[PDB]
């Protein structure tokens, strides 16, 4: 909005802003390791200790 | 131990390790958390790396 | 959870597969890819071998000129600068090996191959030794030729590679940031008048251009042949030859350690991961 | 094996370029190891220097090329090259060349001007180039005349009275196809690594000029004395004086053999400075679709 004056200035006639918010697009990554041999056990069935 | 005849500014920087205090509003900014998805790297000798 | 809900796909099995269908279309559970080497075996006399030196050391055949032999012997740089020591770290040298006779007299020319300065085409690199019987007679040694470094047995145990520190030269620490990614290691011949010598080059950079920079490193030992020295019977105008080890990781850098013997210490550099490709000798 | 590598940006990458970014998909990179810049030869080849086209083709050389599919803002996806995985790789760059010999791929600087490899990116502080993609024989020859024409051009600078400067900027000048002519760029001054290759070169000329084989002179003299072959049209029907004069002795054999040997020596040695770049082996470029799926060599 604006304000009216009683003196003659240039009058802002009805200024509308338009700004708009970008993404700060960012990701994570994580470092998991495994040795395979052991991970050859865990899909079957223990019999032997 | 003479003067001689120049004089010299000498300047140098310096690293303090302060602690910072932060501040933020309420509610300013707003997170959107994706799903963690896996994927496979090179498998290296001893282990394989997720 | 959902990651071990987003696993079943992760979990194993190189490439892919279509679950069911008309056809079934590949199968790879139950391996996780990482080809595994060929093993070139090998069966060396017991007296031209140490058994206190480790097992991830590069080694070097000497092909045998004799038809009438089934057995080869290996040259290890150590072993190969005490043998040019006696064709002519010295006190590292003797500090291992009592007789080098067998091992001068094993090939049948020494002086006469470095005569003709072609001693780079009749020693073939079988890259690093993993996997060693001892026997007093005819010891069976095996090396990684080819691939990454790996032991024999179902404990699959990685080896890492020793290479000695006062025969190896750094060529980045010397050239004072184009691929930190590769990393690659070259051995080069280098001939000179007093007695020739095998040297080791740790590079990050590619194989090709790698001779070109070891041709400006190399040129102060240029310098000093040709003023006292000039080729007859034309040979010679070679001076040295390179080629190509294999890669390793640079993620995980060379980490020095110590291979003792019982008389005194002496500093290597072990090379970790290492994934062994033997090329082509390429002159200078 | 992984073969992503997200690369993030560090701005907003304005519209108007993601559209030729869009264009260019599929192209090569060359690579730093992220970050935004180096990843691509502005960092070696800007417009400041003279392009010398060896110091980036040291670079690209020395790096592992990439292979840039995805733009987005703010983020965009790059393929390593690792060897032993076939990779896909479309023809997209201005100066058109057919892959109808289908046979091995080269990598070269942009030596066909700066503006058909360029792309402004006015998000951050870094603009890309891209290296060239383009045909063994085609990349080889480009490549003897870069290094024939940064060798000549200085000396013909070196003349006093140098009545054609223009000369050799249209003997040498384009380059040889079929299709067409295609002119390319041309710096003045070489630069100090392209007069280092031309210095280990003119060392392993020395080299073997001291070994010729005396039994191939007898050859060229003899055929000069036959018919005037095709082949032999460079000679007009002129023997030279220094082949007459390097011909006072005779024919022999037991020198030949070593001669040979050193020989096969010095050029494998001289073929693996020139096998320099990395290399692609093709299996099967697609003609219609512009594809070629090659794996690292």
């Amino acid at each position: 909005p604006t304000i009216a004056h009683g003196d003659g200035r240039r009058p802002s006639k009805q200024r509308t802003f338009i700004v708009v918010k970008n993404c700060h697009k960012h990701h994570i990554s994580t470092e998991m390791e495994l040795s395979m041999l052991d991970l050859e056990i865990l899909h079957s069935i223990p019999e032997t200790p | 131990k003479i003067h001689p005849g120049v004089a010299m500014t000498v300047v140098r920087t310096d690293e303090i390790l302060s602690e910072n205090i932060l501040f933020s509003s309420r509610a300013s900014t707003s997170m959107f958390i994706g799903t963690p998805n896996v994927s496979r790297r090179e498998a290296r000798v001893d282990a394989v790396t997720f | 959870l959902s990651a071990a809900a987003v696993w079943r796909a992760g979990l194993l099995a190189p490439g892919e597969v279509a679950v069911a269908g008309g056809g079934s279309g590949g199968g790879s559970f139950s391996w996780s890819g990482w080809r595994p080497p060929v093993f070139g075996d090998f069966l060396i006399h017991a007296s031209s071998f140490n058994n206190a030196e480790a097992t991830g050391t590069p080694l070097f055949q000497f092909k045998q000129s004799d038809p009438f032999s089934g057995v080869d012997a290996v040259f290890t740089p150590l072993s190969l600068f005490i043998l040019m020591n006696h064709g002519r770290l010295t006190r590292m040298a003797n500090l291992l090996y009592d007789s080098p006779a067998t091992l001068a007299d094993l090939v049948p020319d020494f002086g006469r191959l470095v005569a003709d300065r072609r001693f780079h085409n009749f020693i073939t690199p079988v890259g690093p030794l993993v996997e060693n019987i001892k026997s007093t007679y005819l010891n069976k040694i095996t090396t990684v030729v080819h691939g990454p470094v790996v032991s024999k047995a179902i404990p699959r145990s990685t080896v890492k590679v020793t290479v000695p520190q006062e025969a190896f030269v750094d060529l980045d620490a010397w050239l004072s940031q184009p691929c930190p990614a590769d990393a690659r290691l070259y051995v080069a011949l280098t001939y000179e008048e007093a007695g020739p010598r095998f040297t080791f080059f740790q590079s990050s950079r590619g194989h090709c251009q790698i001779m070109n920079i070891l041709r400006i490193y190399y040129s102060p030992s240029i310098m000093h042949r040709y003023a006292v020295v000039q080729p007859l019977h034309i040979e010679e105008l070679t001076f040295g030859a390179v080629a190509c080890l294999g890669t390793f990781s640079a993620t995980d850098g060379w980490r020095r350690s110590a291979f003792n013997y019982r008389g005194s210490s002496l500093p290597v550099v072990e090379i970790d991961s290492f994934y062994s490709n033997v090329s082509d000798w390429e002159v200078i | 094996m992984d073969l992503k590598v997200v690369v993030s940006l560090s701005s907003r990458l304005y519209t108007d370029e993601i559209a030729k970014m869009q264009q260019r998909i599929g192209c090569i990179l060359p690579l730093a190891s992220q970050n935004v810049q180096g990843l691509g030869l502005g960092q070696v080849y800007s417009l400041e220097t003279v392009p010398d086209y060896v110091s980036m083709y040291n670079y690209l050389s020395d790096c592992t090329l990439a292979v840039l599919d995805e733009v987005s803002v703010d983020s965009l996806i790059l393929t390593k090259i690792v060897p032993g995985q076939t990779y896909a790789i479309k023809n997209k760059y201005q100066p058109f060349f057919q892959w109808h010999g289908t046979g091995s791929l080269s990598v070269m600087p942009p030596v066909f001007g700066r503006e058909h490899a360029t792309v402004k990116l006015e998000s951050n502080d870094v603009d890309i180039v891209f290296p060239m993609v383009l045909p063994t024989p085609i990349a080889e020859e480009v490549l003897q005349k870069i290094l024939l024409f940064n060798v000549y051009s200085r000396v013909v600078m070196q003349a006093p009275g140098n009545a054609d400067m223009l000369d050799v900027h249209m003997h040498l000048g384009s380059v040889s196809y079929l299709g067409h002519h295609y002119e390319l760029a041309l710096p003045e001054v070489p630069g100090p690594l392209g007069l280092a290759l031309l210095d280990n070169l003119s060392l392993y000329f020395c080299i073997m000029v001291t070994l010729l084989p005396r039994a191939s002179m007898r050859l060229v003299r003899g055929l000069i004395r036959h018919e005037h072959h095709d082949l032999l049209n460079l000679f007009q029907e002129m023997v030279p004086d220094e082949i007459a004069r390097i011909d006072l002795d005779d024919l022999s054999v037991a020198d030949d053999l070593s001669r040979m040997r050193v020989m096969m020596t010095y050029l494998q040695s001289l073929a693996s400075l020139f096998n320099l770049g990395p290399r692609l082996a093709t299996a099967a470029y697609s003609q219609e679709t512009l594809t070629a799926t090659c794996w690292l060599r």
